[PDB]
């Protein structure tokens, strides 16, 4: 408890981007979807209206890339870091198993309901690798769930309603195979608007062959690859804030800068989430500003093409992601920078040129 | 136990690679590159696991493209045939460390796969477009050979001459060449090798190995970049992945405890003459 209260005061600006760089040391680069990761494991805030209506707090990202651009290691990594983590692929689990059915019992002759993967991991994380795949009906079987996160069900005899409250990483292959620079994103994305729509942000990731990147990516992953746990024989075959420095994992430049343990930031991401933030008006005016200018962009896109359609579901993601970034250092209100990094975060996902 | 002394005494000879290579398909003519890819595929790597939880691959897959004719069903029979497990297809469970032989491509399993041209024969000055696979699924195979019609006269000739020699001391007498390895003990040979031990690579080689693929990577970079067209057999770091591993197949055919510099030339060199070729 004193030193998450002393990180938090000494790192006051620091923190989002500390955990965000001490994410995942094994993987390199990718700044913007570490954050993402970030704001999913704080996540945001659920609120009930007198009315009964239910808003989501939840967010929705997809990822589409080349091959081996360590998509799949992120995935592998939230299902480890996460609580509730539960991997389904595209073709491995159907709406059966994503949606809760109902299944006769003969002992008795009645009717009883049996959960399905997304029931059961409530205020979870799920991780759904090769979403391109996926059939059409599993899409729209999901859009429940991610709008509005309940499942209906209604059998005769029986009517029930389950809370599915959750988010889901997805990660997907272009049509083509591989991302084509000069067709436009709506034909390499090839998915439906309402599904664009209901995700909140979307990135593109691209293999770009640079000497500078090839050399630094091929030197991180040599490093890794020569890396040998301590206290084990060469040859043999097979909690303090900031890590212990090594000469392999970190390097002799990354002396200057330390990463946070794990255990560490597990506790700072459940007291985080355990935050309740509140907006406050300063920052409500710019986001309109700002919502505006991106609503009447489309006269100002130049050459640069939009990834995703901008809907009303934006303002909500704005709102979500500044309550994210709210929670990721210990505050009680919402300031100027908190929706500036959401803005930024929008900018760089919803444009490319 | 005798035959541990007869196999420790075949593999510690200077030249097992080239008995075991002569030892692979000796009826076929030719194709002594393809014999001893196929030898290395059949020896195989070693897989190896991590404290994070994450597996590499310890097997090599291979893909063969070529005009009809040019013995590819062959060879996948005489693999099927040589290896202890094999499967054979027209296009996996049961299959648990041995090989399994895909015809007609248009788990711990090794994929040795044939296919045939797009139009049904090579064209030369067409150059690329001639292979529907995507580079998605073309990048899992290890190495892709490409065999062509070689037309020449004299070679016509040999090859009726092999053909027919073969056909009439066929029934004659069945004796080896020049020291061929009975099949019997040539499977007891590689069983035997497969179970006892695995290699692993050493520090000079490594770089070795990192500087030749940073050049190759480069290469490849420029060639794709002069061309003005994207290549479908891209490099990446499964090809590093895949050429550590048939360096530590080639030490292992050798039951040494380290690979050398030698095995990560013969690797390097098998993989440029397939992959660098084919793209």
């Amino acid at each position: 408890i004193a030193k998450i209260k002393k990180f938090s005061k000494t790192r006051s600006k620091d923190i989002f981007d500390q955990l965000a760089k001490s994410l995942a040391p094994s993987i390199h680069g990718h700044d913007y979807v570490k954050k993402a990761i970030l704001c999913l494991l704080l996540g945001g805030v659920e609120r009930d209206l007198e009315n009964g209506s239910h808003i989501r707090g939840d967010i929705n990202i997809l990822l589409i890339g080349d091959p081996s651009v360590a998509k799949s290691q992120l995935l592998r990594y939230v299902l480890c870091t996460a609580p509730r983590a539960i991997p389904t692929t595209g073709r491995g689990s159907s709406g059966v198993g994503l949606t809760a059915a109902v299944t006769t019992d003969q002992e008795t002759g009645e009717r009883r309901l049996e959960a399905g993967a997304m029931v059961l991991a409530d205020r979870g994380v799920v991780c759904i690798d090769e979403f391109d795949k996926m059939s059409d009906m599993d899409r729209t079987a999901i859009h429940e769930v991610m709008e509005q996160g309940r499942v209906t069900i209604a059998k005769a005899g029986i009517h029930a309603r389950l809370n599915a409250r959750c988010s889901v990483l997805a990660a997907a292959n272009p049509v083509y195979g591989r991302y084509d620079q000069y067709k436009t994103p709506m034909e390499n994305i090839g998915l439906q608007d309402s599904l664009l729509s209901r995700f909140d942000l979307l990135f593109i990731m691209l293999d770009q062959m640079d000497p500078e990147q090839d050399r630094e990516i091929s030197d991180h992953v040599l490093r890794m690859h020569r890396y040998r746990a301590p206290g084990e024989q060469d040859g043999d075959a097979m909690t303090q804030i900031y890590e212990k420095h090594d000469n392999l994992l970190h390097g002799t430049k990354k002396k200057k800068e330390k990463m946070v343990s794990a255990a560490f930031m597990k506790k700072y991401i459940h007291v985080a989430k355990i935050i309740k933030p509140v907006l406050t008006q300063e920052s409500a005016t710019y986001i309109a500003e700002e919502y505006s200018r991106l609503r009447s962009q489309d006269s100002m896109s130049s050459d640069t093409a939009r990834t995703s359609p901008v809907t009303a579901r934006t303002l909500e993601t704005l709102i979500r992601l500044a309550t994210a970034h709210a929670k990721a250092r210990m505050s009680k209100t919402v300031d100027l920078q908190d929706a500036e990094e959401a803005v930024e975060l929008v900018q760089y996902a919803y444009f490319k040129k | 136990p005798q035959e541990e002394e007869e196999f420790r005494r075949l593999a510690a000879l200077p030249n097992v690679y080239e008995v075991i290579s002569k030892s692979i398909a000796p009826s076929i003519f030719g194709g002594t590159d393809m014999k001893k890819a196929i030898a290395c595929l059949l020896f195989g790597g070693s897989r190896k696991r991590l404290p994070d939880g994450l597996t590499r691959r310890g097997d090599i897959n291979l893909l063969m493209l070529g005009d009809p004719g040019t013995a590819k069903s062959q060879l996948l029979k005489f693999v099927e045939k040589c290896s202890p497990i094999g499967v054979y297809t027209s296009g996996m469970v049961l299959a648990d460390g041995g090989v399994v032989c895909i015809d007609e491509f248009d788990s711990r399993c090794s994929v040795l796969a044939a296919a045939n041209s797009v139009f049904g024969r090579w064209d030369e000055t067409k150059g690329e477009d001639n292979i529907d696979f995507m580079p998605t699924i073309l990048s899992r195979f290890d190495m892709i050979f490409i065999v062509k019609d070689e037309h020449n006269e004299e070679r016509d000739v040999m090859l009726a001459k092999h053909v027919i020699t073969l056909h009439v001391s066929a029934l004659t007498q069945t004796q080896a060449v020049e020291g061929e390895i009975d099949l019997a003990k040539l499977k007891k040979f590689i069983a035997y090798c497969r179970v006892k031990c695995g290699p692993r690579l050493s520090a000079e080689a490594a770089e070795k190995l990192k500087n030749r693929y940073i050049i190759m990577r480069s290469g490849a970079r420029q060639h794709e970049r002069d061309s003005d067209r994207r290549s479908s057999i891209p490099i990446t770091v499964r090809q590093l992945e895949a050429i550590v591993r048939i360096a530590e197949a080639l030490s292992k055919m050798k039951l040494q405890p380290f690979a050398t510099e030698a095995d990560v030339e013969e690797a390097l060199r098998l993989f440029q003459v397939s992959t660098l070729d084919a793209a």
